[PDB]
């Protein structure tokens, strides 16, 4: 089967700036590959079709080069709306259909660091029998972000649920929401509750102690 | 990006097609590839397969010679590729009257098949040739001699051998291409991309004298397109003169073939008056009688110039030109004891020369001498016979006392010729001289007076002389004065 | 116009079978195929099966095949779809998409979310995540725990503080249930001024819950 | 005077199918006379033929489906140059 290699997996650029995106097949598969627009929420969008046609109503900052196995998607000048992810799709005999791994764009601005904060379990949540810590990673661009529970100077075994917003629309940043979950009995008997963030630092955790 | 066997490739013209079922609706053939009513199989995408393929080779979008050719399929073989001369002798036919009814136009019969050597198939591919056909046929793919295969061995068609990546020809296990004097040229034929009949985009690898047919019938439409007006005659010393030369490992290839196969493999180069485009025939072995007799003749539309003959023994009489029919013909003789001997003629496009043969008798003096006396005569060849069993001034043919000397005498007032010599002392196994840049060779011959000469035979422009005073080759270069 | 409507999603119980339709309008339904291509959240595409409806003709996954069945009504211009034995593996976007034959995927359907758990369906618990009292910018919020299914929606003061919220997507834990998080970062001088209260929308319950946010 | 031929290669033969081919200047009614008079000369000694096909236009001649007792007879009718048996081609 034929097996469609998309490079890269993230294109951090910035708005205005030139984005190159590259689909390798292989196999010859002529000038016959399509590429997709996926915007979140959204079904992918028709882009470029035979590896350089611009599709009905698709902006002229849209462009497609290549044939046979190395093709090249190009968008001009990046405008807001085109940080989305874009797929390369071919056909095949084997399986009928053969879709690209796919490429996010993203927003490239300067490197922030996250305002870190901590927050400690509910009073209403205490009589419930479960305690929920909160670790806030705000407004911080690079996405890549560890967050190490320090549950009195030992370890965060497997108990830690995290997730991670969209890029903002104003300023382009992320943000992180990290929740280590314990039980009553076990929130009860230790001293001291702290969240280690390794961004852009050294090191930076910020603890709590009831 | 461009598949290897497109590197060398740089208007109301049809290409028949007769091999399998084809899909049509195939993104890369579809609205130039027509499908007609004509179905003669001896009996469902394994079917199309390799009518898809070839007709993707011919005028594929991306993958094709003739990108965007015009193409009528005819179906002649089944779902596994099999059909009959009977079938294909119908496909024929249904050409003929559709020649008739269509408008006037070049047109190009790709026939990708092989079969015995068939009488009625070969006459029939010299009707249509007759008509200004050109057939483009495939050399088969029996590790054999193509002689011995239809429409192969037809002397109106153009025979393809195929060759792969690294200009060798193609190994199929304990087969692969054929070879013989009965090919023109080889192309690429062993992993060559096209239309896949799978899905309407695929693309699939395939190999054989099928595909290096349909790469020679892609450069065919591509120079009818550009000259609607070029006769079978004038497109195939292109297809050679394009061609790539000494490029095949001729190791491949048996002993006793190898002088016989051409060392070409197709091209079409950028495009850039009238030059001199010759060519070499060779005559099928006489046989080991004492009177046996091979006889060369050139093409229609074309002039023979010169004439030699060879040997793998030695033992030989000479050879000839006589007139026969209006034009001359190669004619080697056998000794008594002999194997047999090749009647090696030269073939050129030379319009209205009417080259006439001007014998000498054996003089027996210190020896035999004649030359071209007309005006606007040239001389382009020299041949010597002689009878017994065991022998003992520019713009002329010399030959040993005791043999009789033959010159072709050739009008042509806006040709120049000279004579090109090299002679070896103790030869190892041959003698070699090429006509310089520009020229083009016409005649190749040896001296007379010389101790064990096997035979003598044109090898593009250079005069090679097989052996066993010094040895030498005699070689006649012409061109075109401007 | 060209649309695809597609029906059929919500809750599969596992081992329960996803049943979904694509209802087809402003062409000729018999003139072009239709795919079925799934995609899980933050995952790529992945296709299920292929149909032709003028034959009847199909082709299939072969990690789907036996569980994957494809069929239309040329009647009322409506594709169907139906996978058995559904694991949690299955929960994703399903769309149905019309291929113009050796071109391209030219229409798509809106993407039916169709999502496999054996939870029932409850409430969100809100619990305030107060101001630190240790330390221009303080950062506050509410926890949305235990609910089932998705979605929730969280405002804050009605809608009228919207800069700097941040409502984190949600996470599936343990139990079957989801929890989530909303945040807002305002001024430490606007503490005791502004009060601050999330409003917490689960529309599967009709769960509205106002919470305040007051410092410890 | 007139000739036999067959493919040298036996596995492609196809005995039973003959391609009856005439002099050069043959006309169609010849052809189709010729056709008419190997029938009655074949139903006459109990064989059943069959004109699979009659060709004018890039050769003057027929398709007969006989038996090859036949030939003897078949090489026998006047303005036959040769018969040909049928054989197999092969896509390459
Ligand atoms: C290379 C060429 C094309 C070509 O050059 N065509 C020509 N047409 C006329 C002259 S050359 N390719 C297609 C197939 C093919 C087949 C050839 O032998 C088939 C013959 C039949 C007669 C007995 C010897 O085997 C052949 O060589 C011949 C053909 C005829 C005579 C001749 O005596 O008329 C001859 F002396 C030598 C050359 C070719």
């Amino acid at each position: 089967e034929i097996v469609l290699t998309q490079s890269p997996a993230t294109l951090s650029l910035s708005p205005g700036e030139r984005a190159t995106i590259t689909c390798r097949a292989s196999q010859y598969v002529g000038s016959y590959l399509n590429w997709y627009q996926q915007k979140p929420g959204q079904a992918p969008r028709l882009l470029i079709y035979d590896a350089s046609n611009r599709a009905t109503g698709i902006p002229a900052r849209f462009s497609g080069s290549g044939s046979g196995t190395d093709f090249t998607l190009t968008i001009s000048s990046l405008e807001p709306e085109d940080f989305a992810v874009y797929y390369c799709q071919v056909w095949d005999s084997s399986p009928p259909v053969v879709f690209g791994g796919g490429t996010k764009v993203e927003i490239k601005r300067t490197v922030a660091a996250p305002s870190v904060f901590i927050f400690p379990p509910s009073d209403e949540q205490l009589k419930s029998g479960t305690a929920s810590v909160v670790c806030l990673l705000n407004n911080f661009y690079p996405r890549e972000a560890k967050v190490q529970w320090k549950v009195d100077n030992a370890l965060q075994s497997g108990n830690s649920q995290e997730s991670v917003t969209e890029q903002d629309s104003k300023d382009s940043t992320y943000s992180l929401s990290s929740t280590l979950t314990l039980s009553k009995a076990d929130y009860e008997k230790h001293k001291v509750y702290a969240c280690e963030v390794t961004h852009q630092g050294l090191s930076s955790p910020v603890t709590k102690s009831f | 990006s461009i598949p290897w066997n497109l590197e060398r490739i740089t208007s109301l013209v049809e290409v028949y097609l007769l091999d399998t079922s084809i899909q049509s609706d195939h993104r890369e053939i579809e609205g130039r590839v027509m499908v007609t009513d004509f179905e003669n199989v001896p009996e469902a995408s394994k079917c199309d397969s390799h009518g898809t393929h070839l007709a993707g080779v011919v005028s594929g979008r991306d993958a094709g010679v003739a990108k965007g050719a015009s193409m009528r399929s005819l179906r002649v073989l089944n779902c596994q590729g099999k059909g009959t001369v009977s079938g294909t002798l119908i496909g024929l036919e249904f050409i003929r009257k559709s020649q008739l009814v269509q408008p006037v136009g070049p047109l190009v019969v790709l026939l990708p098949l092989a079969g015995g050597y068939s009488r009625v198939l070969n006459a029939a591919c010299q009707r249509l040739a007759r008509a200004g056909v050109v057939l483009v046929t495939a050399a088969g793919n029996f590790r054999d001699d193509a002689c011995l295969y239809s429409p192969a061995s037809a002397p109106e068609v153009i025979t393809v051998g195929a060759t792969n990546a690294q200009d060798q020809p193609v190994t199929l296990g304990t087969l692969g291409t054929n070879f013989g004097r009965c090919v023109d040229l080889f192309a690429p034929g062993e992993d060559i991309i096209g239309a896949s009949s799978d899905c309407s985009t695929c693309f699939v690898s395939q190999s054989g004298t099928s595909q290096a047919a349909a790469h020679v019938a892609g450069i065919a439409a591509m120079m009818l397109s550009a000259e609607p007006e070029l006769t079978l005659a004038e497109l195939r010393q292109r297809l050679i003169h394009f061609s790539a030369k000494d490029v095949i490992n001729e190791a491949w290839f048996p002993e006793d073939q190898r002088v016989l196969t051409p060392n070409l493999v197709a091209a079409l180069p950028p495009s850039t008056g009238w030059q001199l485009f010759c060519r070499t025939v060779w005559s099928a072995h006489s046989g080991p009688t004492r009177m046996a007799t091979a006889i060369a003749r050139c093409a229609p539309d074309e002039e023979l110039l010169s004439c030699s003959s060879f040997s793998r023994s030695g033992k030989r009489r000479g050879e000839r030109m006589e007139a026969q029919g209006g034009k001359l013909v190669c004619r080697a003789h056998n000794a008594f004891g002999g194997e047999g001997v090749y009647a090696i003629a030269r073939c050129c496009l030379l319009p209205q020369a009417n080259c006439s043969v001007h014998t000498a008798p054996p003089a027996e003096a210190s020896g035999t001498r004649v030359h071209c006396h007309q005006q606007g005569h040239v001389l382009t060849g020299c041949s010597s016979h002689w009878e017994v069993e065991d022998l003992g001034q520019p713009n002329q043919c010399v030959g040993h006392r005791e043999a009789s000397i033959h010159a072709s005498c050739c009008h042509a007032p806006g040709l120049e010729c000279k004579v090109k010599e090299h002679g070896i002392p103790a030869p190892q196994e041959q003698v070699t001289v090429a006509c310089e840049e520009g020229w083009t060779l016409t005649g190749c011959s040896a001296l007379p007076g010389t101790s064990h000469v096997l035979g003598a035979y044109a090898v593009d422009n250079t005069c090679v002389v097989r052996s066993r005073e010094a040895v030498t080759a005699v070689a006649i270069c012409c061109r075109s004065r401007h | 116009e060209v649309q695809l409507l597609e029906s059929g999603g919500g809750l599969v119980q596992p081992g329960g079978s996803l049943r979904l339709s694509c209802k087809a309008s402003g062409y000729t339904f018999s003139s072009y195929g239709m795919y079925w291509v799934r995609q899980a959240p933050g995952k790529g595409l992945e296709w299920i099966g292929w149909i032709d409806p003028g034959s009847g003709g199909t082709k299939y996954n072969e990690k789907f095949k036996g569980k994957a069945t494809i069929s239309r009504d040329n009647s009322k211009n409506t594709l169907y779809l139906q996978m058995n034995s559904l694991r949690a593996e299955d929960t994703a976007v399903y769309y149905c998409a019309r291929e113009r034959y050796g071109y391209y995927f030219d229409y798509w359907g809106q993407g039916t979310l169709v999502t496999v758990s054996s939870a029932s369906t409850k409430g969100p618990s809100v619990f305030p995540l107060a101001p630190s009292s240790k330390s221009g910018t303080a950062a506050l919020g509410c926890l949305v725990k235990d609910y089932f299914p998705e979605p929730v929606t969280v405002s804050w003061n009605s809608g009228a503080l919207t800069s700097g919220v941040h409502t984190f997507p949600a996470v599936l834990q343990s139990s079957g249930l989801y929890s989530l998080s909303s945040v807002v970062t305002v001024p430490s001088s606007s503490l005791g001024t502004q009060t601050y209260i999330c409003n917490v929308n689960h529309k599967p319950s009709n769960t509205k819950v106002d919470k305040k946010v007051e410092p410890k």
